[PDB]
């Protein structure tokens, strides 16, 4: 398609997978991960690798996959074995980080963050709704501010 | 309605029409020609607008 | 097998600068 938008009404606000380096932040590199790791979304630590949330029992949410500004242009995706190979999966696991939320989400500040623990394109998306489909609580994480469409900056109190 | 701005629409014709040299197989002349075009490169989805029915 | 031209040379990158435009 020609481009996403000819003219934007207002500057789009801080895409997902971003950590603000003012507050105490920590983004920890994980050497092995899953192909197609959709950045800007909650990623679990399973069998010693970072991977997309799916219908697991109690996934160890390792944080939010960081968005690389100087990565491959395209869908925000961690991809192995290509010209756009990503060697290591930067995962934001402490501080304020932006995460894509569902379209149904209207999460006010300090609501507990829930991630869609489903095996689909909605995997690892934050939400307010504790009763959404495949919603799984994220321990000590709360919504903070509303960034660009469907992207909420959340706060991870402890290390995720 | 469309924007004739360079940054809105371009007409991409990377290679203009080239004609081959004349081929003479005895008394059978033959000329072939080609051109390479990308067509209308619309750069913005909302750089024009349509009215259907008028 | 395939061809002799790797993909990145068959695809051309335009030098023109395209600046994103916002409301006036």
């Amino acid at each position: 398609m020609a481009f996403n938008n000819a003219v934007l009404q207002e500057v789009s606000d801080l895409p997902a997978g971003e950590v603000i380096k003012a507050s105490p932040h920590n983004v920890s590199a994980f050497e092995v991960f899953q192909n197609g790791l959709i950045e800007g979304r909650f990623v679990k630590f399973d069998a010693g690798s970072i991977d997309i949330l799916d219908a697991s029992a109690t996934p160890t949410i390792a944080g939010i996959a960081k968005r690389k500004v100087t990565g491959e242009i395209g869908p925000g995706v961690y991809s192995t074995s290509g010209i756009e190979i990503d060697q290591v999966a930067e995962v934001i696991n402490f501080g304020f980080a932006t995460v894509t939320v569902q379209d149904a989400a209207a999460p006010s500040k300090y609501d507990p963050v829930y991630a869609i623990n489903l095996d689909s394109a909605e995997a690892g998306k934050a939400t307010e709704n504790s009763g959404a489909t495949g919603a799984l609580a994220v321990a000590d994480c709360v919504f903070w501010e509303q960034k660009a469409a469907n992207v909420w900056l959340v706060r991870m109190n402890k290390f995720l | 309605a469309y924007s004739s701005n360079r940054r809105a629409m371009q007409m991409r014709i990377p290679t203009p029409l080239n004609v081959s040299s004349v081929d003479q197989r005895g008394f059978k002349y033959y000329v072939e020609s080609y051109f390479g075009v990308a067509g209308l490169d619309v750069i913005e989805d909302t750089a024009g607008r349509h009215l259907t029915g008028l | 097998e395939g061809g002799i031209i790797l993909a990145r040379n068959l695809e051309h990158v335009s030098s023109e600068i395209f600046t994103q435009e916002f409301a006036g």
